[PDB]
RNA sequence: CAGCCGCGGUAAUUCCAGCUCCAAUAGCGUAUAUUAAAGUUGUUGCAG
């Protein structure tokens, strides 16, 4: 996932929290990538599409 | 489409068999040979084309929505046995109750 | 609607992809979802048992058709793509009245 | 035999040419139209293997139930009919009068189990091929159709090798081999 | 014969699947599989009544598929029910998916 | 050159006509709904209506002292012509001689009389049957089987003995 | 006016349906070349050359048994081998069409009281041969008695209030056992004070009276309003 | 905040006008009504003739 | 289960066109009490 974080940091900052797609796919933020900065590896229900947006609800 | 691996479909029973034919790449005689008309004949043949293809459709969106009016009348028609069913499951302990 | 007014049982409508994310069209939403997943479900239901099917074939089954029927060189099943009525190659004389 | 008339169906009725009292529906017949029995007499044969083991279940149930000739007899005739396969588990001996049929023992049988592991496609083919000997148990030929297997003997039903229509279905399959001679 | 239902064999079409070729006639449901024993006739308006039912010299034809075909309203209908048919039935299959692809590889 | 799987031949109960349950060897029709209907008005019936007996409403005309002819007549302010079938005749004669007084009150020359033909004297049948062919006809009776029977078909006139006086009630023109 | 139809057999021997866009009903003509009340007619060239033989269609507004035939009646007695003594054959309109369904080896007997009309039906029966034309009151069955011989359908399309003592009588004396009784029944000129029902219900009765067991009753609404068919069998004996 | 509510129900005629007019349009489907006889020539069924139906009242 | 609550937005929005249908109609709901209908018994229902 590309771009709703600017750094590692921020990525290990919010760790193991829920996302989803706007399809309602449900999905956890596992580990920050290294080499670029904000993007990240989640784990879905099942495979989203390239034409999707993940979501993490914050208050 | 269902695209079946070959290493699976290779090692299928003889019924499960998947009858997949291949296509053809030579100019074969029959197909070089055989005669097609013209004019008057092909549109008669684009008519006849026209007027089944108007006909299947026409076919296929009565009956759905055919489908769509019977799954309603089955939804209330359900209601209306789940209360009549109610109905009887009290009638039958007032009697037995009184009786 | 019993006690629902109808300024409180509106409309909302949906939303569309952004246009800065355009070029992977319609943003997709749980309705276009679980037509792409029951889909998929299904088609991986049949090949599960077409594998199973595959794990137990018997080896020692014997029809008659297979007398008929035949099969390639890598495994797979010749489907002759003409008739099974007709026969594909056509005698001397027969080639001689069509010619 | 005439198709009677009414005062003719009112002045006999229990006439009956076809089937009797003492037919008891003809099972016999139906039951060796189902599973293709070559001579007559084999159903009674298994009936009376039928009748032997439920009055033997019988006197089992009779005995009390604390002595260990009773209930080792009792343990060793339920695992001899798993052994046989009639059964198809371990369970109750109220299914040594339930569950034992002259229906099951002919399932036993060498061409219904050929039809219900396919080698065959229809049962009365099953004993075309094992009257035409074709296949085998083991190592040895079957000819006759009334070889009844065990539950160890479902895994070696196989056609002999130089079987012609092993070798069309080798070839059907093009793995035929023919080092192995077949 | 077989050589007789091969040339009549187009307006026993036409008489199968005539609830589609009129949008307002809507005939009642049913099937209409060819009978064994038919045979194709004339109608014969006789000389008595004119101009109502009468069609002329000019513009009688040999089969029911030839007026269809002579019809010209019929034309415009068939035509503009097969297009929208048409781009129905090819609405998402394989043009829309090569399509999709390329706008995802344009940029 | 013997033939393989011999068997001997025996009888097919499955298959052989000459044993007796194996003696066994398209066009519709859908009634129309009658064009004396509305949806569910009957358009047709007029007075002098005519009204079809049964032997517990003349048993309950008779305990509660309502005469036939009056008690139609009152009832639905019309003239009326009562009709006893055959079979409900044979069913008050078949009452026995307890019945003496129902049955001479339905001979009755007011009382006119249908001629059922077919076999058995079962007049729910018959009435059933006689009332859905033709829907010009009110039936009197007070038979909860019968009833519930008459007036699930539609635009028959049901009247029947309530209190002291006869009642009707798919008669949509009473007042 | 000069299109092409498909003649196929019905579920009645002797009539045929011709399939077009609209389709008719129709029935083989006896007396080819010429049409009887104007109806227009089908030409087919059925195959020494093949012969152009021709059809007539039947019109349900000028014809009760018509009207009859295509409401649906599970069983018409006109047959392509018959004999029918037609009542009130009025004029030569539905009795043609009668005549060519029984056939050339079928008689129908047209029986009708006018005289205009009687001569109408005697030009008629010359190019129809199957048709005995017999001017004579059908109130009185013995004064052509001698005429006729053991029919075996009766239709009835006489529109008078005595109508079925009329059926009654010349189904006694021609009619044969289990044989057919059609009947035209007009319930405005058999009596207009009572509604239709109630005068179908007793016409059924007195023909159950007279011993004919009713098997059918057909309304025949879109064509005319108020009328029926009663198709009956002659039973003779146990109606039961 | 009242409901969407009917023009035809703004009048207690008009909605007794239009609901026997569909009444006697759904009167055409179940029954066959006489529409008034032959208003030309004869054209044809113009719908279609069932052979295998037959839509007549057998008796008992 | 439900849903006037959605990212923005209130001069903003133009939206299942204001969702569809039904019945009565200058009338139309709700709560409570009720009247009528017959299955009206042939005995024994407690701790007397
Ligand atoms: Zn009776």
């Amino acid at each position: 996932i590309k771009d709703m974080f600017s750094s590692a940091m921020e990525v290990a900052r919010f760790e193991g929290a829920q996302i989803k797609t706007v399809s309602g796919i449900r999905g956890e933020i596992k580990r920050a990538l290294s080499k670029p900065e904000g993007h990240y590896r989640a784990a879905f229900e099942d495979k989203i599409l390239m034409s999707d947006i993940v979501i993490l609800r914050s208050w | 489409g269902l695209k079946v691996p070959k290493a699976v479909q290779k090692e299928l029973p003889f019924k499960s068999q998947i009858h997949q034919m291949k296509p053809q790449k030579k100019k074969t005689y029959m197909a070089k040979r055989a005669v097609v008309l013209g004019g008057d004949e092909k549109k008669a043949r684009s008519f006849i084309q026209k007027v089944l293809t108007i006909s299947k459709a026409k076919d296929s969106k009565r009956k759905e929505q055919k489908a769509s009016q019977r799954k309603e009348r089955l939804k209330k028609l359900a209601k209306m046995e789940e209360e009549k069913s109610q109905r009887d499951k009290e009638k039958k302990k007032e009697y037995f109750a009184q009786n | 609607a019993k006690l629902v007014h109808d300024v409180q049982k509106k409309q909302h409508r949906e939303r569309s992809q952004l246009t800065s994310r355009s070029r992977y069209g319609f943003l997709e939403k749980h309705k276009d979802y679980v037509k792409r997943a029951q889909d998929f479900h299904r088609k991986q239901s049949t090949l599960k048992v077409l594998r199973e099917k595959a794990k137990e074939r018997n080896p020692d089954e014997y029809y008659h058709a297979m007398h008929s029927r035949k099969t390639d060189a890598k495994g797979l099943l010749i489907s002759s793509r003409h008739g099974d009525e007709e026969d594909e190659s056509l005698s001397m004389d027969q080639v001689k009245l069509l010619k | 035999v005439r198709k009677l008339k009414h005062h003719e169906q009112k002045l006999l009725k229990k006439v009956d040419f076809l089937e009797w009292k003492q037919d008891q529906g003809h099972r016999d017949t139906q039951v060796m139209r189902t599973y293709h029995i070559q001579n007559r007499e084999d159903y009674h044969k298994y009936n009376r293997i039928c009748g032997d083991i439920r009055r033997l279940a019988n006197k089992l149930s009779l005995l009390p139930p604390t002595d260990p000739f009773r209930r080792k007899h009792e343990q060793l005739l339920l695992d001899k009919l798993y052994a046989m396969g009639v059964l198809t588990t371990k369970s109750k001996i109220s299914d040594l009068e339930n569950k034992v049929t002259v229906s099951a023992i002919c399932r036993r049988r060498l061409p219904v189990i050929m039809h219900r592991l396919k080698m065959a496609e229809t049962i009365q083919d099953a004993v075309k091929f094992i009257e035409q000997g074709h296949v085998r148990v083991g190592p040895n030929l079957i000819n006759d159709p009334a070889y009844l297997v065990t539950r160890n003997m479902e895994d070696y039903v196989t056609w002999v090798d130089n079987s012609k229509i092993k070798k069309t279905l080798l070839r059907y399959r093009n793995q035929i081999d023919d080092f192995d001679f077949s | 014969d077989d050589n007789m239902r091969r040339e009549v064999q187009r307006d026993l079409l036409l008489i199968k699947h005539r609830a589609a070729l009129d949008p307002k006639r809507h005939y009642k449901k049913q099937r209409w599989e060819v009978p064994e024993r038919f045979a194709i006739g004339t109608i014969i308006e006789d000389k008595s009544e004119f101009y109502s039912s009468r069609m002329n010299r000019k513009e009688r034809k040999s089969t029911i598929l030839e007026t269809l075909m002579g019809d010209e309203a019929s034309n415009k209908y068939f035509k503009r029910k097969y297009n929208e048919i048409q781009e129905k039935s090819t609405s998402g299959r394989k043009a829309h998916y090569k399509k999709m692809k390329e706008m995802r590889k344009k940029r | 050159t013997r033939k393989f799987g011999l068997v001997k031949r025996t009888l097919n109960t499955k298959k052989d006509q000459r044993l007796k349950k194996n003696q066994e060897n398209l066009t519709r029709n859908i009634p129309q709904v009658s064009s004396a209907l509305f949806f569910q008005y009957n358009q047709a019936i007029k007075p002098p209506y005519q009204v079809l007996i049964d032997t517990n409403f003349i048993n309950f005309s008779i305990q509660k002292k309502v005469d036939i002819v009056r008690g139609m007549m009152d009832c639905l302010l019309a003239k009326c012509n009562p009709l006893i079938t055959d079979c409900v005749m044979a069913e008050l004669e078949k009452l026995g001689p307890k019945y003496r007084i129902a049955l001479k009150l339905a001979r009755d020359p007011r009382i006119k009389r249908l001629s059922c033909s077919h076999k058995g004297t079962y007049a729910d049948d018959c009435l059933v049957h006689r009332v859905l062919q033709h829907k010009c006809y009110i039936v009197a009776t007070n038979d909860a089987g019968l009833k519930q029977r008459i007036r699930k078909i539609p635009g028959i006139p049901l009247m029947s003995v309530g209190g002291h006086a006869y009642v009707i009630e798919k008669l949509p023109d009473v007042f | 006016g000069g299109a092409k139809v498909v003649i196929e057999p019905h579920r009645h021997a002797g009539v045929y349906i011709a399939r077009g866009k609209e389709d008719l009903l129709v029935t083989k003509n006896m007396a080819p070349g010429e049409s009887v009340y104007g109806e227009k007619r089908i030409s087919v060239e059925e195959p020494v050359p093949p012969t152009k033989v021709e059809y007539r269609v039947w019109n349900p507004f000028r014809s009760k048994l018509a009207a009859g035939i295509m409401g649906g009646l599970d069983e018409l007695f006109i047959a392509p081998g018959k004999k029918v003594l037609y009542l009130g054959a009025a004029s030569g309109t539905s009795v043609s069409h009668v005549s060519d369904v029984v056939g050339p080896e079928g008689v129908v007997y047209a029986v009708e009281f006018s005289h205009r009309p009687g001569r109408e039906l005697i030009s008629m029966a010359k190019k129809r041969p199957n048709i005995i034309p017999i001017i004579e009151d059908a109130r009185h069955p013995q004064k052509y008695r001698m005429l006729i011989g053991m029919v075996d359908c009766v239709f009835a399309d006489v529109a008078q209030p005595d109508q079925a003592r009329i059926i009654a009588l010349n189904s006694h004396m021609f009619l044969k056992d289990q044989g057919g009784v059609v009947i035209s029944i007009k319930a405005n000129c058999i009596d207009s004070t009572v509604d239709a029902e109630t005068v179908f219900a007793r016409e059924v009765q007195k023909l159950r009276e007279e011993r004919i067991k009713p098997l059918e009753q057909l309304t025949l609404e879109p064509y005319e309003r108020d009328h029926c068919i009663v198709v009956g069998r002659y039973m003779r004996s146990g109606l039961k | 905040l009242t409901p969407k509510r009917n023009k035809d129900n703004r009048n207690s005629r008009v909605k007794k006008r239009k609901k026997y007019q569909k009444a006697q349009k759904k009167l055409k489907s179940v029954r066959a009504v006489y529409s008034g006889g032959q208003s030309g020539v004869y054209e044809g069924e113009k719908t279609g003739i069932k052979k295998g139906l037959t839509r007549s009242v057998k008796f008992k």
